[PDB]
């Protein structure tokens, strides 16, 4: 089990680890955050009490170093480090441990939720798209832009999502102009599976961080690649089993996460209602459409 | 982005702009069968596609023999139009080809804006118009073309005769929807207009007859009638 240690919490602040949250009071003596199960990767995020404005996080995996937690009074924000020196860490984890000045994150041990949401999200492949690399961890916000968004302005702030286009040539093989169209199996195979990601984990890793990038940051465009990539799948005609019940699941998970009182911004009526009821897999996402119709009924 | 009445005029500028419309690619009679159920019969059809400024008309005929062992034809005839307007755009010279192509139904719009992703550059417009293109068929040299037609074929007119020589395109346009409106509302009629003098004829190369201006003026004004009162006698009033 790892540490994200804090040097102080001098701003009131909501802070977030995965799928928890808790308020920290300015200037209560807070020391961060203890228990992390290894293993995965992970998410630390802040709202600040003073401006809701500006979700912000640090994507991060406790194997590749020792990192830490110290707000910046100049740029305003809680900042993540790596410690390098590493018995100057350990020493200072069990100094704060000991006087308990660490929340718990708290894994109740039925519950395989964060692994669910995280199967296939890697840190060596997140900084494949947040680019900043003499960093072991990616900082993420709620505004930052897409280097999709960005054709339709500053690319080191970037989410280099994998770039979908339905209209495209890419995604249209001249002569099957009908064919490719109405069917993206070539796109979706071919093009992204055998071209791009190389497998179909990798896909559905950038999907699976596309959506928590949206969730808990409501990153918007973030949510426009979690239903890109979630629309190529329903709108293609051949997909392999497998995917489509790993599909299923991944996306049953998330419906199942998102906060109740977010759907109307975060959920695209167009994709699902194509995807559960009129796309070749409408018949395929038996998981996923079960859960959409007993929780939000209302966008169908 | 959409075409409608505010932004009428610019159809007679000087940027290159086609109409399509895909209203009659697919043609069926519809009749029983031995059994007493129903099938439907294609008849060959066309592509109506037109330079409102010129008066080219770029006819491309549509053999029924395109659809055989097709299924979902009515979807299939959206791309199939897409895919004859953009080898249409590919024939062209560039000088020739048209900055945009605005569609008549916009069910077209995304059949035409992947055959013509080799054309960034061309607009692809819908349009909030009524227009009638449709009664084009109700035009005789018009439907025999396409009604004897053995094989595709691409035929060319100039759906104005000689009108520029005398008229501005804005005032030809006008003069073309008033007659394709009226046809469209009561065929019957609008012909007996057009023909009730036999002293007034149709040249070999022409679509329409041979008015002066004074007998288009007393034409265009009972094609009017004729609109309004198809109008009463279906909403009477
Ligand atoms: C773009 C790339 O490297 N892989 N896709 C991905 C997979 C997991 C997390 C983030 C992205």
């Amino acid at each position: 089990m790892n540490t994200v240690p804090f040097t102080s919490a001098p701003i009131e602040v909501t802070i977030g680890i995965d799928q928890y949250s808790f308020n920290v009071k300015e200037n209560q003596p807070f020391h961060g955050i203890k228990d992390i199960p290894i293993g995965h990767v992970h998410v630390i995020h802040f709202q600040h009490a003073d401006n809701s404005s500006m979700r912000y996080g640090y994507w991060f995996d406790c194997r590749m170093g020792n990192f830490y937690i110290q707000y910046d009074p100049k740029d305003g924000l809680y900042k993540m480090m790596e410690e390098r020196d590493g018995a100057k860490f350990e020493n200072i984890v069990h100094n704060f441990k000991e006087r308990q000045m660490m929340v718990s994150y708290p894994k109740i041990d039925e519950d395989d939720t964060w692994y669910n949401l995280t199967e296939f999200v890697q840190m060596d492949k997140i900084r494949k798209i947040v680019r900043k690399d003499e960093n072991q961890f990616s900082y993420v916000d709620s505004s930052m832009t897409t280097v999709q968004e960005n054709e339709l302005s500053d690319p080191a702030h970037s989410l280099n999502y994998t770039v979908i286009n339905f209209k495209s040539r890419e995604a249209i093989r001249p002569g099957h102009e009908m064919e490719d169209f109405l069917d993206k199996s070539y796109y979706l195979n071919t093009v992204m599976l055998q071209g791009i990601f190389k497998n179909s984990s990798n896909y559905f890793g950038e999907l699976q961080f596309a959506f928590l990038n949206a969730m808990f940051f409501g990153n918007y465009g973030s949510s426009l690649q979690w239903h890109a990539m979630i629309e190529l799948i329903c709108s293609s005609a051949t997909v392999p089993k497998h995917m489509l019940d790993k599909l299923d699941e991944i996306l049953y998970y998330q419906i199942k996460t998102l906060p109740e009182q977010y759907s109307d911004i975060l959920l695209n009526e167009r994709v699902w209602n194509i995807c559960l009821y009129s796309s070749f897999q409408k018949n395929s996402l038996h998981n996923t459409e079960k859960i959409m119709e007993n929780k939000y009924p209302e966008l169908l | 982005g959409a075409m409608n009445s505010s932004n009428y005029a610019e159809l007679f500028n000087n940027d290159i702009k086609l109409f399509v419309d895909d209203t009659n690619v697919y043609r069926v009679t519809v009749h029983k069968t031995f059994e007493g159920n129903v099938a439907t019969k294609a008849i060959n059809g066309c592509i109506f596609t037109l330079n409102p400024k010129t008066g080219h008309l770029f006819l491309k005929i549509i053999h029924t023999s395109v659809w055989a062992g097709q299924k979902r034809l009515s979807q299939l005839a959206k791309w199939k139009t897409a895919e004859e307007v953009s080898a249409l755009v590919r024939s062209l010279p560039k000088e020739e080809q048209p900055k945009q192509i605005i569609v008549t139904r916009k069910a077209m719009l995304d059949p035409l804006e992947v055959h013509m992703l080799d054309f960034p550059n061309i607009a692809i417009r819908p349009t909030e118009l009524r227009l009638p293109f449709s009664a084009a068929m109700s035009i005789d040299k018009l439907s025999d073309v396409v009604m004897k037609a053995t094989e595709p074929q691409m035929v060319l007119f100039n759906i104005y005769d000689d009108w520029l020589d005398r008229i501005s395109s804005y005032t030809a346009f006008s003069r073309l929807t008033l007659l394709l409106r009226a046809l469209k509302t009561n065929e019957e009629s609008a012909k007996m207009i057009l023909l009730s003098d036999p002293t007034i004829t149709i040249k070999s190369y022409h679509l329409w007859p041979s008015f002066t201006d004074e007998q288009w003026i007393t034409i265009e004004s009972q094609m009017r009638d004729l609109i309004l009162t198809e109008y009463g006698r279906k909403y009477n009033v």
